[PDB]
């Protein structure tokens, strides 16, 4: 595999990261839309695909020294190490399954579950831009994407 | 010079801040004079404790057979995380505040340092529930799984000399009897005791005595007697210090540097950083080792 | 107070604020919502809550050497230097009355007079994202923001 | 040592010991120390 995807941050090489920190309340894998709640604690998002206003905050992997991978779920109830996207800089997403990424910079919509989905830029909050070619079956398979 | 609607004042900015408090950072000075240095990254740190053993068998001749028996092992945990802090001007700010000599940036550093500790001294007594790795967290000193907690019975700012001691020993045997630590102890008082330790002692007529003298003199076995601010009206604190009992582990030293200017007008930014832990010893067959009063 | 509100961006150790000089009309508090009109003039923005475009544009506080604080309102007719806010950033907004903010991470809309609500990020144009749990009652508390 | 999957945790091999009673042997600490040696075999 040419394109290894062994780290969710791959967005230039001057480009430092802006983590938010906080508290767990599931197990979700790294790559997923996240929403913050009351007290410090973050989970899913699950709210509406229709709903504008949300923040660009996904899971980033864990550490290296702690069990951590793109594909290792993490440990509930925990800290888990978030990363807010400044627009302007490239992520590996987490779509969802049945669509496939044709042209290079259709809009990112965000679907309930977590996942992010191709949807029309006119009753949906547009988060990313498509960076890559290839086309999806699993939900939950990583896909390069501009954060602008 | 002045002009001549400023003629009728005369100022001078030599500035005078604020006072910190009474026995501000007295425990947190003695554990952070006596901490080992471990590198950074190591974010918990395990020590291990050992078990007492043995068998013995007796006669009178001295042929029979002998047995054996060998020692087990356990271990501890605690965490070590990351302060940080930062300050800074703007760029025509400065320049202007350069060429009247008012100082204004190192009478800065001399400042967030302060507010750097408190946080620390805020995280010794009270340990915030959000940093933990896989079950070493913290807690605070007066809410701690590691921590022996003794109820008071007698209010100990209206009480007079006779029942500060006899409900000073009760604090002091859930060292010596119900956890059989020994060694040299220390002491912790708020300074709403602290000052109310200096009215009159009513057995003692030779003139006039405090309680405060009367405990430095009937209770020989303690180092130290202090006051610290982060107990508040009727709260003690008596534990043992140094390496077998409440010990703290620096991860990097206080350390601090300035973010570099690279246009004409980048505001001057200055950043200081500071990591270490805390833990409270406990024995292999689970003897706590510190006290907190009520 | 361990929360000292004497600067008006706190958004970084590394990141340097844009700035845009212009005229004064009235006198605001630093950390409202400023709208930029005809000459070279500055002033409150005035315009409604549910339009969009709006540039986030808020009013810095004035330099030391010319009596400025966070809550020392500036001269009129002089040159007033404000703040432009990139996404990413940390900022000290200025609320309204009777509005309390519970979860970090609610969106932040723009009142009409030239202070921050939390409105529902549907019908108006969403600025920032809360990061402060407290709850304001007198009108021109500072509130820590961030711009994304 | 320490495989990557960890690599986080400074254990120490201290040991830090066990403490003794305060009063344990304070009795047997004055009588072996003023104590007559005989040979072995004087039962």
């Amino acid at each position: 595999m040419a394109n290894s995807k062994n780290s969710i941050f791959v967005g230039g090489a001057g480009r430092v990261k802006q983590t938010i920190e906080g508290l767990a309340q599931s197990a979700f894998k790294p790559g997923q839309l996240l929403a913050r709640a009351a007290g410090d604690a973050i989970d899913v998002t699950a709210k509406a695909s229709t709903t504008y206003g949300n923040e660009f905050l996904i899971c980033d992997d864990q550490p290296q020294t702690l069990g951590g991978g793109t594909d290792v779920a993490v440990t509930a109830g925990d800290t888990v190490q978030a990363i807010s996207v400044l627009p302007g800089q490239y992520v590996l997403l987490s779509f969802a399954a049945t669509q496939n990424v044709t042209t290079k910079g259709a809009a990112v919509a965000s679907n309930g579950d977590g996942n992010f989905k191709l949807g029309n830029p006119a009753t949906e909050q547009t988060f990313a831009v498509t960076e890559e070619i290839i086309n999806v079956t699993t939900a939950g398979t990583l896909v390069l994407c501009r954060a602008i | 010079m002045q002009r001549v609607d400023e003629m009728y004042r005369l100022v001078d900015s030599t500035g005078t801040g604020e006072d910190r408090d009474w026995g501000n950072q007295t425990l947190l000075g003695r554990l952070l004079s006596q901490a080992q240095t471990v590198s950074i990254g190591k974010k918990v740190i395990e020590s291990r404790r050992y078990s007492e053993a043995g068998r013995i068998n007796r006669s009178m001749s001295g042929q029979t057979d002998i047995d054996m028996d060998k020692t087990k092992s356990s271990y501890q945990k605690m965490v070590i995380p990351v302060f940080d802090g930062a300050y800074g001007r703007d760029f025509r700010d400065y320049e202007a505040m350069r060429s009247e000599m008012l100082p204004a940036l190192a009478e800065d550093s001399e400042e967030i340092e302060f507010t750097l500790l408190d946080d620390v001294n805020d995280y010794l007594w009270n340990g915030d529930a959000k940093l933990k790795v896989d079950t070493a967290v913290w807690g605070g000193l007066k809410a701690d799984a590691s921590v022996a907690a003794y109820s008071l019975g007698a209010d100990l700012t209206t009480a007079t000399e006779a029942q500060v001691v006899a409900e000073l020993l009760a604090l002091l045997d859930v060292l010596r009897i119900t956890n059989k630590k020994s060694g040299p102890f220390e002491l912790y008082i708020s300074p709403q005791i602290m000052s109310n330790w200096q009215k009159l002692a009513g057995a003692n007529t030779n003139g006039f005595m405090n309680i405060m003298a009367a405990v430095r003199a009937l209770i020989p076995e303690f180092s130290v007697v202090e006051a610290d601010s982060a107990l508040q009206g009727n709260q003690v604190l008596c534990s043992v210090v140094g390496t077998r009992g409440l010990h703290a582990k620096i991860g990097m030293m206080m350390s601090s540097y300035q973010v570099p200017r690279v246009m004409h007008n980048d505001p001057y930014q200055f950043v200081k950083w500071f990591a270490a832990g805390f833990q409270s010893n406990n024995s292999f067959s689970g003897l706590k080792s510190t006290v907190y009063g009520s």
